[PDB]
RNA sequence: GAAGGGCCGCGAGCCCCCGCGCCUGGAGGAAGGAGAAGUCGUAACAAGGUAUCCGUAGGUGAACCUGCGGAUGGAUCCUU
RNA sequence: CAUCCGGUCGAUCCUGCCGGAGCGCGACGCUCUCCCCAAGGACGAAGCCAUGCAUGCCCGCUCACCCGGGACGCGGCGGACGGCUCAGGACAACGGUUGCACCCCCCGCGGCGGUCCCUGCUAGCCGGACACCGCUGGCAACCCGGCGCCAAGACGUGCGCGCACGGGCGCGCGCCCCGCGGGCGAGCAGCGUGACGCAGCGACGGCCCGCCCGGGCUUCCGGGGCAUCACCCGGUCGGCGCGGUCGCGGCGCGCCGAGGGCCCGACGCCUGGCGGAGAAUCAGGGUUCGACUCCGGAGAGCGGGCCUGCGAGACGGCCCGCACAUCCAAGGACGGCAGCAGGCGCGGAACUUGCCCAAUGCGCGGCGCGCGAGGCAGCGACGGGGAGCGCGCGAGCGAGGCGGGCCCACAGCCCCCGCCGCGCAGCCGAGGGCAAGGUCUGUGCCAGCAGCCGCGGUAAUUCCAGCUCGGCGAGCGUCGCGCGGCGCUGCUGCAGUUGAAACGCCCGUAGUUGGCCCCCCGCCGCCACGAGGAAACGGGAGCGCUCCAGGCAGGCCCGUUGGCCC
């Protein structure tokens, strides 16, 4: 269409975002950045529509321009900033610290953390590139790191210190790793890998066993290592056990009675 | 009939060729009717009445059904349309705008009016029914 | 316009044959008994019952305890039980079949006020609701076909500002 | 308006295709810059704004002798054997794969050297060492090539043979 | 053609209204490198490649020769 | 390095010539269908007063008539 | 969400249509007591357009007016998105599925940052100069001429790590292959070493690499009719070398072959052809429509060509031919509503030449402007929803009216108040289908009615009135269309002795179809379940918008929701 599409329609927006059909013909277009539009939530949704700090966009802009927002140690002044998996969302004036993890409904739920919990962002190695004569690695948030420990292979786990912009810890992707799923039918689910099938050609399919017993199979890329034999991050209360439809009705029915 | 797991093409071809055999499908989907219809796909059309004429009733009924010879403006095709209701031909005058709509038989003729495919509905921009009831 | 986005739907189904007299007579009885202004109100409840019974027909074919059977059976029986269209004793997918236009009409609130003696006649009851003199949980309702629920049956009562020591002046008394 | 679209072409069955869109700028082609050889490198702005160098007239290039590992700039004396059009040989146009006579003077010292073959050392005396251009001057803006070595030479000597 | 073959693909397409399939055919142009030897009527494997001609986007990987002399879905 | 000038490239438009699809004006000819009924016979239906009918050929105001080979849907399930 | 009924006869049983009966979506008639929602110049005119308006923002630089605000200018960023329409286009678009070891990309985000000599350089730091402007101007207009003053994060230069460094150019694995990587299913990358070239960018240093998003092509499958179109093509089909491109490829050009496509329908022709998600109708299997709401395509009167660009073959850019215009002072200039309003033409048909950025997003700016995107009203019986025209013998309303709140960008609307208080039905019908007069007049095969069968020729169940009565109801009738009816298109599931229809016969190629037969696998088709795939919609969980059509709300709350299915 002669160039990039700046606007984005409300109907043509991801379902993990949860826009309302009405209220606008437009939904926020996430400006290019650490996370991709399909797999990121703009900050305006997490600020005026989920923590409900601001009423409108204009309000959100003022409290974003003021350096109060803190994503990954950076001031961040734009409302449609992309936020993504394992991105620390710290709000300091309100003194609440959270990390944006996925949820068992498949949407992204802000997971409350401590000051000690904040300061580290877990990352996934996508590719190792030898450009400019130095080895670099690829993370989902577009972070690029020169001279990796040669032991790190692929689809591995990184933990940026976020203070020196260097990896702190590395988990090797193999059978036996607590993992959360960042895409697909199986999403926001923490369980541990049972098999990684190569399928020479394309699309490696890994099968993973949840704690309770649910076995679910998804693509390799959809996986995101969360730890080794321990979660290594705060697990959202449900620890991605994943409810049956009837149990979900009963959770809603019990909740309604209490209110 | 053709009965093979691999005979879908023949069965599709037979339906395509045989479907046109029913007269109503041919009227609806050939496209010859759309060119021919004095009202081309329209519910109705406006025209000027050149002559007020009466068409003798087909047997066994005996009557001078009152009709108008109207030249439809959209196609410049002259046509015959019945003026409905009792003594309502009086409202029609030659050289007067009229709106002509179908007789409900989809281009066919109804009852004893021979070769009349339409009825006037509005004369001089006023509905014929309203004039007969003296509403206007 | 996001106005285009708003969904609208017909809520009633008309009869396949318009002049079946046995039915036309049976309908007249329902209208006179339930004070229904038009046959459309009789058809709207027929449509509501049809869907409700079509769903329980589909559900009954599904094998017992078929996960979706358990999930959708509850939301049918339990929402009907709240509405009160079904008496709570039955509580099984077999007896949703056997409901009638009268069962829906029974909870209309025109009937509920006549049933508890608040309104002498359905014709009087419709007149009462349109003058804002009936309340459910102290809600001044202007709707004759409110479709009141089992729990909200007890709350149905005369309005605070209409007859029991209220202003009691605007209207005939004020003159 | 030169274009590299497939819309203008016929189908594999020879059926005329119908034109759905008007010419696009992304599907564009440019007038060939036949590189004349003197006996200027133009800059053009491509897609992405990348600038490709187009040599229009280029005097000399970095030719090379791989077996003897000696590579020096040399002057392009004359062009022989285009292999696509005889017209290009007599207009001295410079394309990749174009046999050319480079001046033997930069490589003159190796004449004293020996054991780097014998046929190639005979060419050193004449002023005519055969060399195929290896770089598309229209796209890369340079005419760097390689001296013909071994059987390729014998084929290109037989082609150039006085008959 | 010169170092190129046309591979006939035979497959069944299922028309939904008639609960029946249709035998259907598509012809794929492939590059037959001089290494393998191909005579007409022989099964070959063709792999996708950068377009190498207007019609050739596939290159023969293997030839399974058949006997000296139907519709076969491969 | 401007105006310009040349050779090619891309290519509008026009000008012929050609093909294609459509849409139309026709003196005059020839149908068909509808009106209520006129004129001339009576061809078919009762063996309809020459059983009809089919193919084909010819001839007549008109239905039609006639030859030649069929058919029975005929008026014959039947007679060394 | 498995239904029929009226009509050939003197009757009958059929075939078979005709007609009804249902549901949409638009036009027309007549009529609309109030509120809530909501479609709205698409329909062989992608015809033409008066006028108004739809893209600005910014301060890098600031010696007219006003103060810290700068106007104008130059500079930057955007104007390629959005809004609009469906003309073109039928192995095309478009859908699902692959690839790019054949690729381009602004922003943002994360890395990374060494910049050759040598002459002349200033690196506490370079020029000269343009616009605005001062002067002096022509021109009907449009348009702009000179001469001087003078700034930038503008312009051009430019010192700077000979592990200096862009592009491209050489030589750098194999011993039958495959069994490690910086890596890969893949010999790909990177580097070393030759030589070329001096690419960056440096006057508020940043190239470059990545990721993202958005492309460009691409693989497989699906992707209209017409045989009164049967053969077709001739860069057409392959090879090879060059060129061109962002790259790939007959993409272009030589050269060299002779292919390539087709009754499994090629090619030709035609379309009142944008496709999909979907919409209508609706046991099932289906039929029909795919203007428009989201997604992808295409286009800006009709063709071409370009420039600027990171991206446009851009038209609220330019240039040219064409077609139709406009103003003229007669020499010139200048259009482009398939943006939102509005007119004209056309048609059966389709709204205001409002108000506004307050929301929602986007552009620019970090402390706010701009937007006919939108929002808000106005018009609006496309439609959808919910209430009225009384109840009861006594009370009352709501429709109003008028003030106040509240609401709203501002009104208003709803709603809440006090205060008075004005209820009101149409449109089709009563012989049958098909519910409801064997009433009384007029009229006498007239007038008219009647989808259909039939009524009317003097005791008219059918016309014209009155009278009653039915049906639906603020709507009802009519006309056109699609579906159902319809098993009258038949895969399920039609019929062919006589109702319509077995070719006069026989051979026969494609096509279609093939006896029985091996338990054990290889490839099929097949079937089961996987992943992975936009929402809207549809189905569906919860939730009293007063009910409701709705909407995702809400309540001190599963990580309160907003599940799940397609």
């Amino acid at each position: 269409a002669r160039g990039v599409r700046k606007h984005l329609k409300r109907l043509n927006a991801p379902k993990h975002w949860l826009l309302d059909k009405m209220g606008g013909i437009w939904a926020p277009r996430p400006t290019n950045g650490p996370h991709g539009l399909r797999e990121c939530i703009p900050l305006i949704l997490i600020l005026r529509n989920r923590l409900h700090y601001a009423n409108t966009y204009a309000e959100t802009s003022m409290i974003l321009q003021d350096k109060n927002v803190l994503i990954d140690g950076k001031p961040r002044t734009d409302p449609t900033f992309p936020v993504g998996f394992m991105d620390v969302f710290e709000i300091p004036k309100v003194h609440k610290t959270f990390r944006v993890l996925y949820d068992v409904k498949g949407r992204f739920t802000l997971v409350p953390i401590q000051s000690n919990e904040a300061g580290f962002k877990l990352c996934r190695v996508q590719k190792i590139f030898l450009g400019d004569k130095m080895p670099y690695l690829s993370t989902h948030d577009a972070r690029t790191i020169r001279f990796p420990h040669p032991d790190i292979k692929t689809n591995d786990t990184i933990k940026i210190n976020l203070k020196t912009g260097k990896i702190d810890e590395w988990y090797k992707f193999d059978i036996g790793k607590i993992v959360m799923v960042t895409g697909g039918r199986n999403c926001g689910r923490i369980g541990t890998i049972q098999a990684i099938d190569k399928h020479m050609g394309s699309y490696t399919m890994i099968r993973m066993k949840d704690t309770e017993g649910t076995e679910f199979l998804t693509r390799l890329c959809n996986v995101f290592v969360i730890g080794n034999d321990s979660p290594a991050v705060a697990i959202p209360t449900t620890k991605g056990i994943r409810p049956d439809i009837i149990k979900n009705r009963e959770l809603r029915l019990r909740s309604i009675a209490k209110r | 009939k053709t009965s093979g797991l691999y005979t879908a093409r023949k069965l599709r071809t037979v339906r395509r060729v045989n479907r046109w055999a029913d007269k109503k499908y041919r009227k609806a989907h050939l496209g010859t009717w759309l060119k021919a219809n004095p009202l081309e796909g329209a519910c109705m059309a406006r025209g000027i009445v050149t002559q007020k004429i009466g068409i003798s009733a087909k047997q066994p009924n005996s009557a001078v059904r009152k009709a108008v010879r109207v030249q439809l403006t959209k196609n410049s095709k002259k046509i015959t349309a019945f003026v409905p209701r009792d003594g309502s031909i009086t409202y029609i005058d030659n050289n007067d705008e009229v709106l002509v709509a179908g007789f409900g038989r989809a281009g066919r003729a109804v009852g004893d009016i021979p070769g009349c495919r339409f009825k006037v509905i509005k004369v001089a921009g006023i509905g014929l029914l309203a004039l007969f009831l003296r509403k206007r | 316009r996001i106005s285009r986005h708003r969904n609208s739907s017909k809520t009633y189904s008309t009869p396949k044959k318009p002049f079946t007299k046995p039915r036309l007579d049976a309908e007249l009885k329902l209208c006179g008994e339930y004070g229904l202004k038009c046959k459309r109100e009789i058809y709207r409840a027929r449509y509501m019952l049809a869907k409700i019974r079509r769903t329980a027909r589909n559900l009954l074919t599904l094998d017992e305890n078929d996960i979706k059977r358990r999930f959708e059976g509850a939301a049918l029986l339990r929402r009907l039980h709240m509405l009160g269209i079904l008496d709570e004793e039955k509580d099984q997918l077999d007896y949703v079949l056997g409901l009638r236009i009268e069962d829906i009409f029974k909870r209309r609130l025109q009937s509920v006020i006549v049933e508890s003696k608040l309104a002498k006649s359905v014709h009087h009851a419709r007149n009462m609701i349109k003058a804002r003199h009936i309340s459910v949980g102290g809600q001044i309702v202007n709707i004759p076909s409110y479709m009141v629920r089992i729990s909200n049956t007890s709350r149905v009562a005369i309005a605070d500002t209409s007859s029991l020591a209220p202003n009691g002046k605007p209207g005939r008394t004020k003159r | 308006g030169i274009t590299h679209d497939k819309m203008y072409k016929r189908s594999k069955t020879g059926a005329v295709q119908g034109k759905w869109h008007k010419k696009r700028k992304y599907n564009l082609g440019r007038q060939p810059a036949n590189t004349k050889l003197i006996v200027k490198i133009s800059t053009i702005r491509c897609r992405g704004g990348n600038i490709k160098r187009r040599a229009l007239r280029l005097s000399h290039g970095s030719f090379a002798w791989g077996s003897a590992d000696i590579s020096h700039k040399a002057r392009i004396l004359q062009v022989v054997y285009n292999s696509t059009s005889n017209e290009l040989v007599r207009t001295n146009t410079l394309v990749k794969g174009c046999v050319v006579q480079i001046d033997s003077a930069p490589f003159k010292s190796a004449l004293s050297n020996d054991t780097l073959d014998k046929e190639i050392l005979d060419q050193i005396r004449g002023d005519h060492i055969l060399a195929r251009i290896s770089s598309r001057p229209g796209q890369v803006g340079t005419a760097d090539g390689y001296i013909l070595e071994g059987p390729e030479l014998l084929f290109y000597q037989k082609k150039l043979a006085p008959k | 053609m010169q170092r190129s073959i046309i591979v006939r693909r035979d497959y069944l397409h299922f028309v939904q209204k008639y609960k029946r399939y249709e035998r259907r055919h598509k012809h794929v142009a492939a590059h037959l490198s001089p290494c393998f030897r191909v005579k007409e009527g022989d099964i070959v494997t063709i792999g996708e490649c950068r377009p190498l001609s207007k019609t050739i986007r596939f290159n023969v990987i293997k030839v399974e020769p058949v006997s000296e002399a139907r519709f076969s879905p491969f």
